[PDB]
């Protein structure tokens, strides 16, 4: 579909991507997608992050969320790190993250805080290589609210990885978001996107 | 509001008014008295090594360019064009032999000079003294080990003599280790708090993490991980404060080299620490070969914070009263193998950065503080900084500094806030040295 | 702008300028002349009415902590704490023995006292005074039976004196009728109003019920259905409206007892009020048990407003010149069937609450009203309030106070502006009285 | 699935909700609530409210919309009215809300208002005991649109009853919002969510 | 199903459309509809303009977003035009913006934007007249930031019609929005709706 | 800020304070001596052409309503009802014979009379003065050729002279091509800049065209497409700079009938503008007639802007000094064909309205620019306005005004600046008189 050197405003990384779910439409494939993610999302939403961890979340998971440094578009030279890790998680230090939302101790969350998560546009491509490799892509809004007046909301574009793994449940192996705000108005990016 | 006779900050800093955190007037003062006069963090060598790399940084609510010259010098610079105004560069890095305005295309060269202007010959003939019209260079521009700070104020302190005190204990990390880099980007967060809440926060509080943090040291279990929920008093020697003429300061925690990371890197840390320490120990001494590979949390007057081994480091940039733009940087020793290194960048940010899970544990403490200073019966009342008063020493045999031998105090409080009530009344830097000639004296007071 | 000399509100109260609505110097003074110096509404005994219980409240833009006590008093606090500033509590209602600041830890018990400081002997040994370290207290806390009120200056009038005229109109309903109870939670919802908008509203705003309301009188069938469109004067003696010394004053609406309410809760309300009514006749006089079942639409100086009956009880919680958070609770009647207090707590919100369709109505009366305030050539505007003037008396035989003697006016408009002028013009309660000593007399010239 | 026990800031209520919606995955009754929920949207969108009423709405309906007074997350002694309702309507209150909507002197709808709805994460399932009665949770983003630049955005979860009526048409007869926000920054909550 | 005269606040364009998607409900031309937009959103997230052109947009394209002046419900009298164009663009103008887009001395787009779209509320039916017309009504948030700090967010309601062109690919050769705010807080309109 | 001493502008408009661009206090400054002293656009004829036709205006900070009269008259009012302030007509345009307040039912008359209050003689009986309860009505409200202005200083010149040297070049479009009209309703945008920037952008700004458009010019093939990405400066003798006594300003550029149009509308317009040219020639003279097909970038002072031929006309109504409301019409000749009038009022919003590709290059130019204003190291910084300095004539045979004989300058800022400083340091019409006395020998000082 995509040529970069026409299409001067895509990225290689982008038009990889689109080209992963044009070549073959499945819509079962796509509507076993849509419902792993409403459910993930609905467990998130009622924070319940131990259930998260073991129904939705691969042993072998990358969960990952970078914030790009902003470059000049005709930029050629300058070659440092491009971008931060908000996240790079393995289960272990998810685990870590889930303990500590679970704390009693944990005085932000109280008064318990509000989650409403909507996810549009799902897409979803078995991998080439791997047949047991499901690529998912798909986008939220995050609501998150709390103490009477606080109010953020988070937007961002999903790049997933699932597998059947313990008793046949498709998991995450690699979420990839890259976040499209840069200087972030939300107090902070607290929230598994 | 009369800032020359107004008390703030009432005697040996021992408690400050709270509106300091919410008068929008006392704000735009501290543009003035703060801001515009003292040094602030720029960027590190790391980040601009090759001629005409170039970052931007905030001073105060300023922006300006920063740029490695041909020389090898960096220059700053306004990020203002000198013909109508426009903002010149609107990227956060690059490399450039110059900067183009978008407006009406006048080229500024990395020195800041302006060198061309579109059909010069015909619209301007030789009128235009482009000489004159040059970028609005920042007057000061040094380094301390490859961290650059700017000072818009010609007659400031060179930084090393700025650093005061401080630089003894930040010298084994910065210099003997053979060095430290910056890894960026830096993560970029607003929130909604005065930037002297948590510049006092790291400054001089280790006595809020045991409560603040309950919940993330029990999670990640670092080997702070023994004062959760306030399970424990560190041993009496497990560390001190210290503090200095200009307002700089900084917790010490013994041997603290694995920092705030959590469980999964304390054994790689602990062993790499330990093993640099034994071989500083020749050259620098056993104190300071231990200064090295204990935790420090440091505020560089006025808005530039650090955590040393942990290696967080800090800008609180500030946009109004009860609004700061945090920058999160991590800092690693070069000498450090490459794997380590960009572990321990991705745990800086795990545990402070953007989604950081301490620094979320911080937000609420920053951010009610400091509204609470506009809320109408707190503006005039006190905040307290007592802690440790009367027990403070200045020119002990082994420590410089105002010191007090204890972990946890207030004694960089009221350090951090005796320069600052220094600077607020005064007009210049010589005023303010005027204002700080006993300096110590007056920290130490019941002692 | 010299709040001494400057004539915001004209003689006898029949003018205000514009600017009121809108100025934010004004509004900031506001903080220290109106809301520091009177009785804000805090809570209701059937809110609290345990020892230990708590919930949180505004008094202006301060947020504080009110407390049953173990001895069946209320106290309350500022939601400060006393060492680095925290906001205390960030919970809206509980029950406990005390609050510990979750920054470093200080404990106050529900009495505001510094009881316990983590690690205090290891730290601060015997030097930290925590007598002197108990919340700041507000300093008046009475009730008016069972509504609690605060007021930070300890030299105002007790609560009753300052209800004055008007605590004759209420005690029917708030006394006589065996007690009323406050339903909570509230609703919240911040408007783009000024506070004072919509307590002019509600102290002496009849007239714009039949028009702005016209939509949710014709759809819900209310007993003051009469009115929409403007199509019915309601008969000469349908009411009347008063006002008082210390700007607290309410319109009367005879028989009303159904209020707002749509036609599914007539019939039932106006049985259960005509029943007690009845029964009040023998213990207190025919005029006083009318006056218990007839609506008032009232507002106690200067943020608290209500329509008895209806059972609307409101705060206009002032944020900012042009901001408003309002809270809505349910009054209901004690002796009431549980299940018509219910419904009626749901009707009161369904008319007034966030999604109120009555409410909506004035939504954009009380914000354009407000916003124009900040207009160039409106803030010199005078804001007409003229309505029955000259046709007031004061010391009538049977109803006390500055009385119209008609159910639509502004009679009530011009007791609460002559108390804000008062107020704003004046540095402390002394001044105030000296202000009002022939306060009746302004009110009723013409006359 | 959930045991709340373990996934400590999970509440009865919600973990009772999931377990609805795990269990039996039926796709085209997923389908069914998809096109119902974005028909009474639409119609809602363009303001038809007596059409909403006549087709999407059930004789025996409750339509209700609370705000939770905040609470300590370790509170366990206050026991006073946890919530109130910002609606609670039956028919005949719906029907009096629309007629204020239609009514010409609703000073308010002058400009027309506009609105825009976006309906997302849709779940069916039938419940176990009525096989009459369809449960369906979705959640909406609400924007509201009014007089030159008042913009006001509503999010929130609903948890629906819908059972054929009239003609054998699906009607709503129970909608349940726990708003996420405790104060409202949208200057009032008079829209349908 | 409407009446305008009853329900008073419904326009005739308005009921006119809802009568489209009622009479026939399609599932299958719901999923294509779906697929359809979804790629199209992706190919503009990822600023794929020249892509967009030639694989979404038909050449005989009618892309027309309206801001219509604020009149009162009552107005009768005054006839003067109702809205103004903010886009009304053939193919040849759509070219136009692209290659704006695409061009190096585009300063505003240095350092790159990030755009994200959220696709919802699809319904999809044949003309009656023309079967080769596909009518396709959805609403979209689109998420546009740059420059570190500043964030926009577009909300809309779109009335499409597709047709297949060359090589049996559906293409849009017409897109209609009203834009529900008439006084833009998002700095312009310079975004594909 | 004292405003008679403070230099903002240096002499001959040379050069101007930053700060101009963000400074609130001199906003509010502003709105007193500029925007409530000068003419500012309403509407045009072909908007409000039948009895009891108005629209909504904004006059500064103010909003107003314009009506035809009966007699044929417009009169403009504050859109502010007399009793409490509520905002009277709350859409943009419409036809009435009165206009009700939705709060208490006041109705007021197409000639802002108090004509109707309910129940007037059951309330206030005979004793409301209803001829002193008008709308606060615009002072003066006059016309120049079907474009309407209003003014609220009853002392300033009539529209005519105001314009002075500038209406000489409107007028072979706006009167002798037959007439223009405006097609409505206009595109409505908030950007975060002052109003300054894009009026001074329009008065003299032809220097960034090729260097900020470069993008929009190569894509849409204009008529300027010449100069983009600065390929080409315009022949010497493409154009001039004019400017006048009370502000206004304008480029011309020579024979460019079809301005910004991209190449689909190229021929059509050219060989209509050439066509009438050849008519005017007759008429009016050969120079005139060139005038009408040639584009000019003006701006009337203050803040009303249009890019005749491109037929672009824009309203920067203030917000505050970093927000400004940007109205977007199209003006087109009476007869011109219906179809030609249609596609040139879509292409003026295709490149100039709320999509517009051209208006979306300058956002960045003026957001920033502005928003340095607030910076504190740039806001005693100057603004340049010095190109063409030196070569200003005044009195010219041909060409009146003071007037700069070539295409690219800044004639026109300076000019506009003048004005500004001498009405900023002025009370009223009378000093600014005094202080533009010797206003073109200011400006062509150096020649
Ligand atoms: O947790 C923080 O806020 C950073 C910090 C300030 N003082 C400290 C002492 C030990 C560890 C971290 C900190
Ligand atoms: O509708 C209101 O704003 C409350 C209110 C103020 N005066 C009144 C008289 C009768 C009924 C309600 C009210
Ligand atoms: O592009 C603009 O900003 C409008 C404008 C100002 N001066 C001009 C000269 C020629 C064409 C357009 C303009
Ligand atoms: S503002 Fe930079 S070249 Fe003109
Ligand atoms: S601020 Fe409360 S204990 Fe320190
Ligand atoms: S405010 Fe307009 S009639 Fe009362
Ligand atoms: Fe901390
Ligand atoms: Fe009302
Ligand atoms: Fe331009």
């Amino acid at each position: 579909m995509i040529n970069i050197q026409e299409d001067k405003l895509v990225s290689a990384h982008d038009a990889e991507e689109i080209l992963r779910f044009f070549n073959c439409h499945d819509s079962a494939l796509q509507q076993e997608a849509t419902t792993l993610l409403t459910q993930e999302a609905h467990l998130l939403d009622i924070q319940a992050y131990r259930a998260w961890l073991e129904h939705c979340v691969g042993s072998e998971v990358q969960y990952q969320v970078i914030s790009r440094e902003l470059r000049a578009a005709s930029e050629r030279r300058y070659k440092l790190n491009e971008a931060m890790n908000v996240y790079n998680e393995n289960f272990q230090q998810l685990k870590v993250r889930v303990e500590h939302q679970l704390d009693p101790q944990n005085w932000g969350n109280s008064p318990k805080l509000r989650f409403t998560r909507f996810i549009t546009n799902v897409q979803a491509a078995m991998d080439v290589n791997d047949k047991e490799l499901l690529h998912i892509r798909s986008n939220v809004i995050l609501h998150r609210a709390r103490r009477g007046n606080q109010v953020d909301v988070f937007y961002a574009a999903r790049e997933d990885k699932w597998k059947r793994g313990e008793g046949g449940v498709r998991k995450l192996v690699q979420r990839f978001v890259d976040y499209p705000e840069r200087i972030l108005q939300t107090h902070n990016l607290m929230v598994f996107l | 509001m009369n800032y020359n006779n107004k008390i703030l900050v009432s005697e040996s800093g021992l408690s400050q008014k709270h509106l300091i955190h919410g008068d929008e007037e006392l704000f735009q003062h501290e543009l003035k008295t703060i801001f515009a006069r003292n040094w602030l963090f720029l960027t590190h060598d790391s980040l601009i090594p090759a001629p005409g790399d170039y970052v931007t940084a905030k001073m105060g609510i300023d922006e300006v360019i920063v740029s490695r010259q041909n020389d090898g010098s960096i220059r700053a610079f306004l990020n203002v064009c000198r013909h109508r105004g426009k903002t010149l560069v609107s990227v956060e890095a690059g490399n450039a032999k110059g900067f183009v305005c978008s407006y009406h295309g006048w080229g500024f060269g990395s020195n800041g000079e302006l060198q061309s202007v579109p059909f010069e010959k015909d619209l301007y003939g030789e009128s235009l003294n482009k000489k004159c019209l040059g970028l609005k260079e920042v007057a000061r521009v040094e380094s301390f080990h490859g961290f650059i700070y700017g000072c818009f104020d010609q007659e400031a302190p060179p930084l090393m003599d700025y650093l005061g005190d401080a630089a003894w204990y930040l010298e084994p990390m910065f210099k003997h280790s053979g060095g430290l880099e910056l890894v960026g980007p830096p993560g970029k967060v607003v929130i909604k708090a005065n930037w002297k809440a948590p510049a006092e926060n790291f400054v001089g509080d280790a006595y809020h993490v045991g409560w603040t943090h309950a919940s993330s040291l029990r999670s990640g279990e670092s080997i702070f991980s023994s004062l959760a929920g306030n399970a424990a008093l560190p041993p009496e020697g497990a560390g001190l404060q210290m503090t200095s003429k200009y307002g700089s300061g900084m917790g010490v925690l013994w041997d603290g080299y694995s920092g705030v990371h959590s469980a999964d890197l304390v054994p790689e840390l602990m062993a790499f620490g330990g093993a640099k320490q034994e071989r500083l120990n020749k050259e620098i001494g056993d104190v300071r070969a231990r200064i090295y590979r204990s935790h420090l949390n440091c505020t560089v007057f006025p808005n530039n914070s650090m955590l040393t081994c942990s290696g967080v480091f800090k800008v609180w940039n500030p946009i109004d009263a009860n609004t700061t733009e945090v920058w999160t940087y991590a800092i690693v020793e070069k000498d450090m193998p490459e794997d380590l290194k960009r572990r321990l960048a991705d745990s800086v940010q795990r545990t402070f950065g953007p989604a950081g899970f301490w620094e979320s544990d911080d937000n609420d403490n920053m951010e009610t503080a400091s509204q609470n200073g506009k809320k109408y019966q707190s503006r005039d009342s006190d905040l307290l900084s007592n802690l440790g008063f009367g027990e403070d020493v200045y020119g002990d045999a082994v420590y410089p500094g105002v010191v007090g031998k204890s972990a946890i105090g207030e004694t960089s409080y009221r350090g951090f806030y005796r320069a600052y009530q220094a600077h607020v009344s005064s007009s210049n830097w010589a005023e303010f040295e005027h204002a700080s000639s006993t300096w110590h004296t007056e920290l130490t007071k019941t002692t």
